[PDB]
RNA sequence: UAACCGCUGAAAGCAUCUAAGCGGGAAGCCCGCCCCAAGAUGAGGCCUCCCACGGCGUCAAGCCGGUAAGGACCCGGGAA
RNA sequence: CUCGAUGUCGGCUCGUCGCAUCCUGGGGCUGAAGAAGGUCCCAAGGGUUGGGCUGUUCGCCCAUUAAAGCGGCACGCGAG
RNA sequence: AGUGAGGGCGCGAGCGAUAACGUCCGCGUCCGAGCGCGGGAACAACCGAGACCGCCAGCUAAGGCCCCCAAGUCUGGGCUAAGUGGUAAAGGAUGUGGCGCCGCGAAGACAGCCAGGAGGUUGGCUUAGAAGCAGCCAUCCUUUAAAGAGUGCGUAAUAGC
């Protein structure tokens, strides 16, 4: 569901759909890279070419596995942990990416692009 | 602004365009069992009861205390100040309107006797490089010539369940005038299928 | 302005004001707020 | 010799009562303080403050009872109106009845109320002030209003007593 | 009310917030918020109720029944 | 005083007071436009993060943060 | 026969930082070793005072007398009023009260007031401006409210206070 130190997944312009975040970008007292949140990290996994690198950005929270509990008592869980990498502003990293729909995301809102972008099966 | 009750159980419901969860308040309807007139108890107020547990069972005193303004045949009773009795019998079949905010409390389910572990926060000590106490145990208690001894009022092990308490604001959600019941989405303060009460205070400027 | 001390007035006509054992110099220039009580 | 001479014209209700001096004129039944030793008279047209000594306490007391009750009188004679001028591109003003129109906080609700001798005068409103009765409480309320926005040394847009020369300092660099 | 801002005013026959008297003012102080609490011998306040209980050397503040006025005991049950 | 006996570090866990207060606010001051800094007096209310390496508390460094204070109590804590 | 090492206080030299309930020596007292009573809150050595034993006797030290607790909430004359009492220096100040002193042209005072704030006062440099109120000094005259070689708000001098 969350974590501080983390081996997380992504799938943007990733070096590798994996980076380790330090912590949560929220109210100074992290403890939860939580669903639909924004946080900090560097790469863990490799990267053929790609302008990505073995650095560190911050970004926004996708999937989780341990209760995506929504306002409308909409409920879900994906046996997957990953978010999209950000470039400053938030403005996402890559041109596309491998994943899809569901409230929590769009709802957080700031990232419509991610929104229309990851649609279909997967 | 007060309701007397037999707290039922907590359960989930739906509102507007979304579900959320409530609780079951139930109260026949207490009545003017005793009044502190002010000249009577210048701490003026109303004391009432709200049900009835067997009559064959009942001390004379009770029988006549009732006699007083005479009412019925119960045992559930208690009091609250600064609350007029624009009646001589109360139910809530309106008494408590929904879509309103409330404050309320009740008996507090009865814990046990667990130290630094329970009672207080922070789950005990640590575990491994040390096991001659494995995982948790009691913090520290004072010192040499500081106060020169053992302190006097920091949290402490044991019995911390047989007590009572309340919750600040909560929502009145809904009113079922028939079976004198009300759904309120509440911290089920203390058990359920037992005793509670509600009162409303909050000149709270957001 | 203040200082647990000093104060020998200043603004050429800076006022020695007696207020609450409060050695407070009053003038016509903020520069002199002399609070030494 | 000097710190105690004043006449009580108008035949004002110039009298001393329960250890309090009662000065009654246009109505201002002003209560002018009476230190037990100060003492005073009002005969013919002459009203005098006496001095049961002349040391520090007393002498100041003299300057006072004299000046302040003198007040009691001049006051009871007219009605105490404080002349005041509101001025600033950023501000509005009208009596409204019994408050303080006022507007220069860019979220203008300024509904005030008139304490007592206080009558509101909007004849402008650039020129605009109040009338009171009680010289102390009047200068005061006036103040309350001034205070609530008035300041501005470097750029004006405030309320001003008579409106002192408002000393002003430059803004940026030029 | 803290610093800090003012009103009315002398002693310093012009002035000053300043002993005099009045006001402004801090997430802080008493309260308002919940939780204890007359073993606060300085309460108990109110309600109902058995009778002023019955025998003994007056000083009967001792005995026995007195009242199931009530409660305890044992039993049986309890998120206590 | 103590050698017929007082366990010294580092850390842990539970901490308790303190103000020369760090974040908090209240402020007069500015070389104060705004914003933002910086300059003192008032006030402890709550608050006063994770890791790295180093047995080191200090420290230097990563990432934030409103902020990530100094210190009293044998540099609190072995009858924990 | 016993101590053969002791400390404290005051004064006088060491030393030490002219620090320490430091340690060195000396004059004295001290305290132990009596120094058991008073006492100053209570405190081995700071002022009083030597206890052989009594008194339901009286005079006194020191130091005390509103009360807690014996003893005038004495009298008399002041001076502070901050609570100093109820630890502190450097140093700061129209604190408080006191000198022993200076201004009184009732040729009626000072803060408060009124009005004029006088004509050569007009470069000296700089004059873009000094024509007191821009920098290197000027130290004169007439003239009356008695006279500003102009103490001061200032820009372009100047003009106004």
């Amino acid at each position: 569901m969350i974590q501080p130190q983390t081996y997380l997944e992504v799938a943007d312009n990733t070096g590798a759909r994996k980076i380790m975040c330090i912590r949560v970008l929220k109210g100074s007292n992290a403890k939860y890279a939580t669903v639909g949140d924004v946080i900090v990290a560097s790469v863990k996994e490799a990267i053929p070419r790609g302008a990505v690198k073995e650095g560190d950005v911050v970004k926004a929270v996708v999937v989780r596995t341990k209760k995506e509990v929504k306002r409308p008592d909409g409920s879900a869980i994906r046996f997957d942990d990953n978010a999209a990498v950000i470039i400053n502003n938030q403005l996402e990293p890559r041109g596309t990416r491998v994943f899809g729909p569901v409230a929590r995301e769009l709802r957080e809102k700031g990232f419509m692009k991610i929104v229309s972008l990851a649609p279909e099966v997967l | 602004m007060k309701g007397i009750l037999g707290v039922k159980v907590g359960m989930t419901r739906i509102f507007r365009d979304d579900r959320a969860v409530p609780v079951t308040v139930i109260l026949a309807g207490p009545c003017p069992v005793v009044q502190r007139r002010t000249p009577e108890k210048d701490g003026y107020t109303a004391v009432q009861l709200g049900f009835l547990p067997q009559n064959p069972k009942r001390v004379n005193r009770p029988l006549k205390g009732h006699f007083a303004k005479a009412g019925v045949e119960p045992v559930r009773i208690l009091r609250e100040i600064r609350d007029f009795n624009p009646e001589g019998d109360t139910v809530t079949v309106e008494i408590f309107k929904p879509g309103e905010r409330v404050d309320v409390t009740g008996t507090s389910k009865g814990r046990g006797f667990a130290g630094v572990m329970k009672r207080w926060n922070f789950a005990g000590g640590p575990d491994s490089h040390g096991a001659h106490k494995i995982h948790r145990h009691p913090g520290s208690i004072g010192n040499r010539k500081t106060p020169g001894r053992v302190y006097k009022g920091k949290k402490m092990a044991g019995h911390y369940g047989a007590e009572r308490v309340t919750v600040m604001n909560l929502e009145v959600v809904d009113v079922i005038p028939e079976e004198n019941l009300l759904l309120v989405k509440g911290a089920v303060p203390g058990p359920n299928g037992g005793l509670v009460i509600v009162r409303e205070t909050k000149k709270a400027a957001k | 302005m203040k200082v647990r001390a000093s104060v020998k007035r200043i603004c050429d006509k800076c006022k020695v004001i007696r207020r609450h054992g409060r050695v407070y110099v009053i003038c016509e220039n903020p520069k002199h707020k002399q609070r030494q009580g | 010799i000097g710190r105690l001479p004043i006449p009580v014209p108008k035949g004002v209700s110039v009298e001393v009562a329960p250890g309090r001096v009662k000065v009654k004129g246009p109505k201002g039944e002003l209560e002018v303080p009476v230190s037990p030793e100060m003492r005073v008279v009002v005969e013919e047209g002459v009203v005098r403050v006496e001095r049961p000594s002349d040391e520090r306490r007393h002498k100041s007391l003299h300057g006072l009872t004299r000046t302040l009750i003198a007040n009691a009188v001049k006051g009871v004679s007219e009605g105490y109106s404080k002349e005041l001028l509101i001025k600033g591109i950023g501000y509005r003003a009208r009596l409204v009845g019994r408050a303080l129109e006022l507007t220069v906080g860019f979220s203008h609700p300024v509904v005030v109320e008139p304490p007592e001798g206080i009558t509101f005068e909007v004849p402008e409103p650039t020129r605009v002030r109040v009338s009171g009765i009680d010289k102390q409480k009047v200068g005061q309320v006036a103040a309350n209003i001034r205070a609530i926005r008035k300041p501005s040394a470097y750029h004006e847009k405030g309320i001003y007593y008579a409106g002192e020369p408002v000393r002003l300092k430059p803004g940026k660099a030029g």
